[PDB]
């Protein structure tokens, strides 16, 4: 019958590993770098989009920098078509959330609930694992500034500074070098677009081919702004920083 | 190489299975042809009793989908008769539902949709038959949409099917570059079924009896069957001139 | 509603009023209530309109799917079919439905379905509320093997009795002839009918 | 018994120039008796104005249930919900409850960005649209606010203006009212301010 | 409520009145009545507001996806048969009593629906509280072979009838004419006699009349940058 | 060898082999027999222990009091088959107050066992049975295959060195088929029967297991020192 | 049940509760405590038809100790009071809704500041300086409207409390048997066992 | 390769190679006929006798569907009781809808979809039978033949089973010979012979017969087994034809 | 039966390849030529009608569809998977939003709804993914014109101009030479005619090509007047004659 044709993707390895879910951490290897650095005063979300054209229209395209909701956003590598199914229902666990207990969601409570169901696919169903991996930036009054990961494994772990993607061994090794804990976001900007411009497989480092936001309290007193940045603005930043 | 077994992509992007129900398309050997009047859709296909033990009046591929509606089957007849119950459930649904008959075009694509729903489900085989639907439609007038495993569908001002399609294919296209019309200029539908198979005699080099053929004529409002002494009228007529 | 149907030597005539009411007001005064389920199976309907209306809708999808598979049904046929949907469904209905038809085999024949969803074969049938009023003309006057024309003659001056004493039932007399000939639409208007 | 005039409570919505105003009373009870005087029953999702006047749990509930819709429209549209928009998902929301609706008497008010067309709108417990020009009103003093707007109400008039009306339309409507009252909101609406002012009025 | 329908030479016309009401309070003194199934196939509504509205739209939704995929303009007979079958199945729950009316390239059509489902045909038809005024008028002036001109003038002249003497209707009359081998004319008060005399005073209070405990600004806009 | 991996794919030759390996279960199993006359029929089984501290796996099983059988090969799956019987002949008596016919006993049980041999996910039963039984048309025998074939018969054996009695019984054919009104010579003749398929074992008061039903005879098992009688 | 009471001071939120479980002809208990500890720093009183009132208050207590134990995190009076009457919004639209009236009594770590919440069976909440149920506020709230200031002490809380079981005894028909006095502030809840 | 060993799928060729090893069963069953007469049909089956123990006459093949409908088959027997079970609730919900007794076209096209049915998916294994039905109903008699494939025709006579080919070239010399048609007890007769002939492909061990028919004149258009006198004027009249 | 195909014919590969994925990708490379370019006043789509033979009438198949009055689709690839994403894609339109909101949905939210189907295509269990990529053109109030290509994995993109099938590589290179942020839609509707010739062998008329244009609300097939509001669909097919005349000046 129909058993013949089954891959089985939720089964160990002789040496105790879920094959799909290790070929969906290869997949996430070829795509993008997304990096993550988290300051005092704000989170800072850099990420590569991949090999684009100039005829892209790139002021209205997103294919990393995702908004879950005011607090929280997310930097995406893997498949973008499996990203935004389970950014929906993020989106949508979030609210369920505020409307239940008229709070928004803390942020690891949100992380967690994402993993849950990237675990559940590893463990039961027979389908294939969502080959994404997430970067987390949020807020929130209980534990302020957070940055958090989560691959197909469904397992997630919290971060000072993390990237995603391509080149995570290099750009991690330049992130342990330069990173301190009494770090600024205006210094954390430049970090990260440093990071970016050494780790790219591409020739220069430009506007066109990033995507960039930051969660800074740098709003208007106690309240917290979310800032995707448009292509001008991230010009202008990588003319700021000096690497254009 | 399970890519070959089921229909999911082959590395070339190909669907083998879908192209191995097109081959069990010409398992019968039979080849028909549509072509459309000026009032009417005439279908002819050939008609082989190869066993003397058989009734004859039993063997057909040609159905009545509803009173205006006519299908001609090219395939394994068990396939052919589970393609014509589901078109006539279909058109009865159709009526029952939106209070007007369903048009020859619109079955054509239901049933194009739903081949197209085993080449992409694995639980599904494709059925391997080409289905040719006629009608004169109220709207569109005579109507000829033929549907093959993959799911495609088209109309056509007229068609053939079966092992020697080609031959006939060709034959008509030459008639038309000729006439420059669309159709059969001809006002009786008795002489548009002369014209289908004198040009069927011609493209496979092969004479008739009445037994040897099988006919359906669509007019407005009504498909029909012709019998055996009708198509031997037609043969005389043929002989005649 | 004053409805009939009439078996006769060539087959069977169906008549109908054309009154529909709400209460006293007369919604619809022009109403046909003889419905086509079949090209010579006809049926007479008396209830509730949305109820008669629904099933003989189901009934003429029914015998259009079995005459494609199984080629003409017969007027038996079709009264089974409406009984099964009457009987069934009897707590939400309220439906009274006269089949009649004409085969080539059986020629003109004649199914009453009451209320409960019993079938019951008859040479003729009345029905509707008009139809209280007739009993006793009808079954003085019928005749078997009656004429086409003798047979409109007895349909116009029943229905034409069971109008004059009906509030419910008025307008004009429709009628629908069944024969191998084919069918014919007959009108009768109330300076014709009254007159009687 | 009747579940639209257990808890009490009125709304009312009027259209100014280049303006829209929406007010409510502040009382909230169990019938006889006064339970809260800071009920606030208007509420917004961004530029988008909401009067809900019913029974209180349905109030509150469609709100959240309003504020997760917006919220969710907002991060897939990438803008704020229109009036116009808003209507017809409020419209759709009652609706899909038919057979066991919220006992509610919901209204629009707010500014189209866009356009900067004044708007407002009403409806009914299940979703019907009522689209006026002028005015709309909803609560248990809803006859007494159809008095009151049908004579006070004239049109393009000023904010501040507006202001008075409303106000004035409220006020007198919810003291022929046992179940309306305890203090009243007004908002006025302009397309890049809102000014909102709580009256003084009698408490009994 | 009166809404009408009205078949004529080369089409059909519909017309309503513009009150609707709760109870014997007038909620909307200029309502619209009449609704778009389809480009060429109009509707009138009587009974629960919201529910002609509703069952108007879901069939015209399903009617405009129907047109697509069978590449064919829409038929009055498909959102009749729609509309009775989605009735019939909610056993009157749903108060939807329609006029449908409409041209397609079968000709032009005239049905009435009540709301449990059953339908019926006519040349001239009318629905609501105030039909049966509205059919006194029609069954006084209609004729056979009507001009559009006339079949316009006949299907107001009915609304008036209803807007006059039924207490349920009023205000304006709305009319729909749908002729063959024509864009459907919607003529949103087609008729106004019943405009509001001037009052014999002004209202405009003076500024500061209002007692005002408190004052703030509220913020509609997002949380700012900077 | 390629075609056995389930029950639902034909060899070449038009083999079901999962069925033929469920077969091959019942040749593994102990032997027991059976036949009937005119008035009675009657089951022999030789009964399989595990080892001298173990009982002898029961053979038996009643199913109504007019019907019954005898089971060879896996015992589960007897329990079930048995089960359904029970079922179906109290339905029969329940509903209808009508005992339930032998012959259509095994129209059930064919039926039944069919479904499992032409379905994915299913295996056939493992085991074969000997019905017998009293009902309105006199003393039957029936042997059922989890092919699904059942046979109506006047005697037969299934099990290991079944043929050994099968012949004998094909011999004494117009011998025991007069055996009527004569519980004790029936029976006697079966014991007879099975013990041309002994070997090695002889039967023992803990090894024979009996059972009888006919027209003044309700179905009736016979273990222990109640068959000494016969051994 | 019958009484309950709650009054929001200064620094403390104070539930009073009847002590009496009547069954028709008799009273069976005079001592029951119509209270569930919800967190550390909230309690919750109850009111309502016999049976639901317990099962409804434990089923909170349960859900409200597991998101602790969860998240090893108190939420907020506001956010419980918010999860309370989303469950009794739910419930009223049942098969069989709980017929449970509560108040909800909280100290909020955060903010500093007590909290009190009424929430009826139809999921109809406001948060107040103090409320009441069932026909407690008909005889309390004229004596509580005039003696209310929100900078009263604990003990000024329970003295204008104790006017108001006063007023109850002297007017209301049935016998309540006295009431149940707990206080919920930054220390946590703890009980009356003199009043 | 690999085509085989599934059901369902095609093979390079377009073919279901599953169903041709069905075809394979009934190739291997034994003998089952039918005959078309002048107002109804016979069908016939060899019974092999594999023991003496074999009670006589109790092991019937031949099954009756409604009353009126004959079905016998050769292959997996088990699978054609399988297909006659859901002929009898085919024609006993046509009966309940329709009144009238199910036509035999129409009960042939039911079996047909059924067992075409069971060759659409790979979850199921296609029938191991092929079956030979048929009828008297209101426009006169039929006889059916029906794969494993799902296809079937009308026949004037049909053969199945292991000695098909010896029962097909009887069955053709009576069509030839009879074009008038023959008689209900001519057909009887005549399938008495045609199993006996066809017995010399089961040469092995002895048979037992069995007959049965639908015929207007004879049996009023019902199903009837042929029994007693009539059945052993059958057997005589079938021994002296292979003497 | 049943459908017992309850798991992915979609896996990861050791490398980190869907396979299924990529070759349905090949599929549509295989596809005939279509294409897409946005000016500043309206969008164009354009396509080949590769006619399967003469006597079929190619006007009854269409290539270019329209999903909302303000929004068309064409393809590359395998057009049966096409078709039926097509009858989904308007149904989802409706169902998803029009009986929600009560207007048609803003262009990259429909491309959204499509593009999760073909995502589900894609984990689901016991389906294959769909063997096209779609083009899909459309305008709303608040977004204006857009152009986005929608891909097997369910990824979308959104376009100032591009290409996809056959000779996609040649046409985009094309299309970068002449693209500007100044083009008007006659500009567009020439270009797209010069970069389809280059990928079309044999005839090239209005009868062999298709296209179709978002642009200026067209009253005239409203079908219907009175609501000044509703103006009239932006989505507009272009004839055969309409082709022709501007292959005159081509
Ligand atoms: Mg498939
Ligand atoms: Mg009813
Ligand atoms: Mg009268
Ligand atoms: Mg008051
Ligand atoms: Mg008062």
């Amino acid at each position: 019958g129909s058993r013949r044709y089954d891959s089985r993707t939720t089964i160990f390895s002789p040496e105790g590993r879920l094959y799909q879910v290790e070929y969906a951490l290869e997949s996430i290897s070829h795509a993008g770098t997304a990096i993550g650095i988290m300051a005092s005063d704000g989170i800072v979300l850099a990420a590569e989009r991949k090999v684009t054209s100039t005829l892209l229209e790139q002021d209205t395209s997103t294919e990393k920098l995702y908004k879950l909701n005011d607090k929280i956003a997310v930097a995406v590598a893997g498949l973008t078509a499996d990203a935004e199914i389970l950014i929906n229902t993020a989106r949508i666990h979030a609210q369920n959330y505020l409307k239940t207990y008229n709070e928004d969601i803390p942020v690891e409570i949100l992380v967690r609930r994402l993993s849950d169901i990237k675990q559940g696919y590893t463990q039961h169903g027979g389908l294939r694992p969502f080959g994404v991996s997430f970067i987390y930036a949020g807020y929130d009054d209980r534990y302020g500034y957070q940055l958090y990961t989560s691959n197909p494994s469904g397992n997630y772990t919290g971060w000072k500074a993390i990237s995603v993607g391509a080149n995570t061994s290099a750009a991690q090794t330049l992130l342990q070098m330069d990173y301190k804990d009494d770090m600024k976001v205006d210094d954390a900007i430049e970090l990260a677009l440093k990071t970016l411009s050494k780790t790219t497989d591409s020739s220069a480092l430009t506007y066109d081919r990033l995507e960039f936001a930051t969660i800074r309290k740098g709003a208007n007193d106690g309240e917290v702004y979310q800032k995707i940045f448009k292509p001008q603005e991230i010009k202008d930043i990588l003319v700021k920083t000096g690497i254009t | 190489g399970y890519d070959r077994h089921i229909t999911i992509f082959s590395p070339e992007g190909r669907l083998y299975q879908v192209e191995y129900a097109f081959k069990a398309t010409n398992q019968t050997n039979i080849n028909s042809l549509a072509v459309r009047g000026k009032d009417c859709t005439v279908v002819i296909s050939q008609k082989k009793v190869p066993d003397k033990l058989l009734d004859p009046t039993t063997v057909s591929y040609i159905f009545c989908i509803s009173r205006t509606i006519g299908m001609v089957v090219n395939g394994p007849i068990p396939d052919a008769r589970n393609a014509a119950l589901r078109a006539k459930a279909e058109a009865a649904e159709f009526r029952y539902k939106y209070g007007y008959d369903m048009p020859c075009d619109v079955l054509a694509k239901r049933m194009a949709n739903l081949s197209q729903i085993y080449t992409q489900r694995a639980y599904m085989r494709p059925l391997g038959v080409i289905l040719t639907f006629v009608s004169v439609d109220e709207e569109l007038g005579p109507s000829i949409y033929k549907t093959d495993p993959a799911g495609y569908y088209v109309g056509y001002k007229a068609t053939a099917t079966g092992p020697k399609q080609q031959e006939i294919t060709t034959n008509l296209e030459n008639h038309f570059k000729k006439s420059k019309i669309d159709h059969i200029n001809e006002e009786s539908w008795e002489k548009v079924v002369e014209f289908a198979i004198t040009h069927m005699i011609d493209a496979l080099g092969t004479e008739f009896s009445k037994n040897d053929l099988e006919v359906g004529v669509a007019t407005k409002d009504k498909f029909f069957t012709l019998s055996a002494e009708n198509i031997e009228e037609r043969l005389v007529a043929i002989a005649e001139q | 509603t004053s409805i009939m149907a009439v078996t006769f030597k060539d087959g069977v005539i169906l008549g109908a009023d054309s009154r529909t009411t709400t209460g006293a007001y007369i919604a619809n005064r022009v109403t046909d209530k003889l419905t086509r389920v079949h090209d010579k199976i006809w049926c007479c309907r008396s209830g509730s309109a949305a109820d008669t209306q629904a099933i003989a809708d189901i009934v003429q999808y029914h015998l259009e799917l079995y005459t494609s598979q199984y080629g003409t049904p017969s007027t038996e046929t079709a009264a089974s079919v409406f009984k099964e949907l009457c009987y069934e469904n009897k707590d939400n209905l309220t439906a009274g439905i006269i089949v009649a038809g004409y085969d080539d085999k059986n020629k003109g024949e004649v199914y009453t379905i009451p209320l409960g969803g019993s079938v019951h074969k008859l040479p003729y049938a009345i029905a509707g509320s008009g139809s209280t009023f007739i009993y006793g003309y009808c079954d003085k006057n019928f005749r078997e093997n009656m004429s086409k024309e003798e047979t409109v003659d007895f349909i116009k001056h029943s229905l034409s009795q069971a109008i004059k004493w009906d509030g419910s039932s008025g307008g004009v007399i429709r009628m629908v002839v069944l024969t191998a000939a084919g069918v014919e639409r007959l009108i009768f208007y109330p300076d014709e009918y009254e007159q009687l | 018994s009747d579940p639209s005039s257990i808890n009490g409570g009125i709304v009312v919505a009027m259209t100014g120039k280049d303006c829209v105003a929406i007010a409510c009373d502040l009382r909230l009870g169990s019938q006889s008796l006064g339970v809260s005087n800071k009920f606030e029953k208007i509420f917004h999702y961004g530029h988008v104005f909401l009067g809900i006047t019913g029974l209180a749990t349905d109030v509150t509930t469609l709100n959240e249930m309003f504020r997760y819709k917006t919220n969710l429209y907002k991060l897939k549209e990438e803008r704020a919900i229109e009036p116009e928009t808003f209507t017809q998902l409020v419209s759709s929301s009652l609706y899909e409850r038919r057979f066991g609706p919220y006992f509610v008497g919901p209204v629009v008010a707010g500014i189209n960005s866009k356009s900067g067309k004044p708007f407002i709108a009403g409806f009914d417990l299940i979703g019907c649209i009522d689209e006026a020009k002028d005015f709309i009103v909803s609560g248990t003093a809803s006859d007494q606010l159809f008095g009151m707007c049908e004579s006070l109400y004239e049109p393009n008039l000023e904010p501040e203006d507006l202001f008075e009306t409303i106000s004035q339309a409220l006020l007198n409507a919810a003291d022929r009212d046992a179940l309306s009252g305890w203090g009243a909101v007004v908002y006025i609406i302009k397309k890049d301010e809102v000014v909102k002012r709580y009256l003084k009025m009698r408490q009994d | 409520t009166t809404i009408v329908g009205v078949k004529f030479n080369n089409g059909v016309v519909i017309a309503a009145d513009t009150r609707s009401t709760q109870g014997p309070i007038v909620a909307d003194k200029n309502c619209a009545k009449l609704h778009r199934i389809s480009p060429k196939i109009w509707c009138a509504g009587a009974g629960t507001a919201a529910d002609t509205e509703a069952v108007t739209q879901l069939i015209g939704s399903n009617i405009e996806l129907h047109s697509l995929y069978t590449s064919r303009e829409p038929r009055v007979v498909s959102a009749l048969q729609m509309l009775k079958q989605h009735l019939f199945k909610y056993q009157g729950h749903i108060g939807a009593y329609l006029i449908v009316a409409g041209v397609d390239p079968t000709g032009s059509h005239l049905f009435s629906i009540h709301a449990e489902g059953s339908t019926d045909v006519g040349y001239y038809l009318s629905l609501g509280s105030g039909s049966l005024a509205a059919m006194a008028v029609l069954e006084s002036h209609w004729k056979q072979d009507l001009t559009k001109e006339e079949a316009i003038k006949l299907a107001s002249d009915a609304i008036q009838a209803g807007i006059w003497n039924d207490l349920g209707s009023g205000s304006n009359v709305d009319v729909c004419v749908m002729e063959i081998g024509k864009d459907a004319e919607y003529l949103r008060n087609y008729l106004t006699p019943n405009v509001r005399e001037e009052k014999q005073k002004s209202y405009k209070f003076p500024r500061g009349t209002t007692a005002v405990l408190k004052e703030s600004i509220v913020n509609i806009c997002d949380i700012q940058e900077e | 060898n390629n075609y056995d991996g389930d029950t639902v794919t034909f060899s070449p030759t038009g083999r079901l082999f999962q069925v033929e390996y469920a077969l091959e279960a019942i040749k593994q199993g102990s032997v027991t027999v059976g036949l009937r006359s005119n008035t009675h029929a009657v089951l022999v089984a030789l009964k399989r222990n595990a080892d001298e501290l173990s009982s002898y796996q029961k053979k038996i099983i009643k199913c109504d009091e007019h019907m019954g059988l005898s089971l060879a090969g896996l015992a589960p799956d007897a329990r079930v088959l048995s089960n359904y019987l029970r079922q179906q002949c109290n339905y029969s008596s329940l509903v209808f107050n009508r005992k339930l016919a032998v012959e259509r006993a095994g129209h059930l049980l064919c039926d039944k066992a069919q479904k499992n041999t032409q379905s994915y996910g299913g295996r056939p039963y493992g085991v074969g049975l000997l019905i017998i039984g009293y009902d309105k048309s006199g003393a039957h025998l029936l042997e059922f295959q989890p092919s699904g074939n059942v046979t109506e018969l006047y005697g037969t054996a299934i099990g290991a060195r079944s043929q050994g009695a099968k012949t004998y019984l094909e011999r004494t054919l117009d011998t025991f088929i007069k055996i009527d009104g004569n519980p004790d010579e029936l029976i006697k003749a079966g014991v007879e029967a099975i013990s041309q398929s002994l070997r090695d074992e002889s039967l023992t008061v803990d090894n024979l297991s009996i059972a009888i039903v006919g027209k003044d005879t309700p179905f009736t098992i016979y273990d222990g020192e109640a068959v000494a009688k016969y051994i | 049940m019958d009484i309950i009471l709650g009054i929001r001071v200064q620094d403390s939120v104070i539930l009073a509760s009847s002590k009496a479980v009547t069954r028709g002809i008799s009273v069976l208990k005079d001592s029951d405590d119509k209270t569930r500890q919800l967190s550390p720093h909230t309690l919750m009183s109850f009111a309502g038809e016999a049976g639901d009132t317990v099962q409804f208050a434990e089923y909170i207590q349960a859900n409200i100790q597991l998101y602790s134990i969860r998240e090893d995190y108190e939420l907020s009076p506001q956010a419980v009071s918010s999860f309370v009457r989303q469950e009794l919004a739910k419930s009223i639209r049942s098969r069989r809704p709980y017929q449970v009236n509560v108040l909800i009594g909280g100290y909020d770590k955060k903010k500093n500041k007590p909290e009190l919440y009424q929430i009826d069976y139809l999921g109809t909440k406001v948060e107040l300086p103090y409320g009441a149920h069932g026909y407690s506020g008909f005889y309390t709230f004229s004596l509580l409207d005039h003696h209310y200031r929100p900078d009263m002490t604990t003990e000024e809380g329970l003295d204008l409390l104790k006017l108001c079981v006063q007023e109850l005894e002297k007017r209301m028909p049935m016998d309540f048997k006295g009431v149940i006095v707990k206080i919920v502030d930054k220390d946590g809840i703890r009980q009356v066992d003199d009043f | 390769t690999g085509y085989d060993l599934s059901n369902s799928v095609f093979s390079p060729d377009g073919r279901n190679f599953q169903v041709e090893y069905a075809v394979k069963a009934v190739e291997n069953g034994t003998t089952s006929i039918g005959i078309k007469c002048n107002d109804g049909v016979v069908f016939a089956v060899e019974k092999l006798i594999t023991s003496k123990l074999l009670v006589p006459q109790k092991n019937v093949k031949i099954q009756v569907v409604d009353r009126h409908i004959g079905c016998v088959y050769s292959g997996l027997i088990p699978d054609g009781r399988h297909l006659v079970n859901r002929g009898r609730e085919e024609a006993a919900s046509f009966k309940k809808l329709y009144k009238t007794p199910i036509p035999i076209p129409a009960f042939a096209d039911r079996l047909g979809q059924y067992v075409q049915a069971h060759t659409l998916y790979n979850s199921v294994r296609p029938f191991g039978v092929s079956t030979i039905f048929g009828g008297v109903d209101k426009n006169g008699a039929h006889l059916y033949m029906l794969e494993p494939s799902g296809s079937y025709w009308g026949y004037k006579g049909a053969a199945t089973g292991k000695g098909r080919q010896s029962a097909k070239a009887e069955l053709e010399k009576l069509v030839d010979h009879h074009p008038e048609g023959l008689s209900a007890r001519e057909a009887v007769k005549q399938a008495a012979k045609i199993i006996y002939l066809a017995h010399e492909d089961n040469k092995e061990k002895d048979f037992e017969l069995e007959i049965s028919w639908c015929s207007l004149s004879e049996t009023n258009g019902l199903h009837k087994f042929v029994k007693g006198d009539l059945l052993q004027e059958a057997i005589d009249f079938a021994q002296k034809e292979i003497n | 039966m049943t459908d017992r195909y309850s798991f992915s014919l979609t896996t990861f590969s050791p490398s980190g390849k869907l396979g299924q994925i990529d070759y349905a990708l090949t599929a549509v490379k295989q596809g005939v030529t279509s294409l897409g370019i946005k000016a500043t006043n309206g969008v164009v789509i354009a396509t080949e009608k590769k006619s399967s033979s003469p006597l079929a009438m190619s006007e009854t198949l269409s290539k270019v569809s329209l999903l909302t009055p303000d929004i068309g689709a064409v393809y590359s690839g395998m057009g049966p998977d096409y078709r039926v994403l097509v009858d989904k894609s308007r149904k989802v339109a409706h169902t998803s939003y029009k009986r929600i909101y009560g207007e048609y949905p803003p262009t990259k939210l429909l491309v959204s709804e499509v593009a999760k189907i073909m995502q589900e295509a894609t984990q689901s269990g016991g389906v294959r993914p769909f063997g096209v990529s779609l083009l899909i053109a459309g305008h709303d109030e608040f977004n204006g014109f857009s152009l986005y290509q929608v891909d097997p994995s369910g990824s979308y993109f959104p376009w100032k101009a591009t290409a996809i099938g056959k000779g996609s590589v040649a046409a985009k290179t094309f299309l970068e030479k002449r693209w500007n942020d100044e083009l008007e839609l006659e500009d567009a509707i020439h270009i797209a005619l010069l970069t389809l010739k280059e990928s079309v062998e044999g005839e090239f008329n209005g009868d062999t090509i298709e296209l179709a244009i978002i642009g200026d609300e067209n009253p005239d097939l409203l079908g219907y007047t009175g609501i000044p509001t509703d103006k009239g669909p932006r989505f507009r097919k272009l004839t055969s004659q309409e082709i022709n005349d501007r292959l005159e000046a081509l």
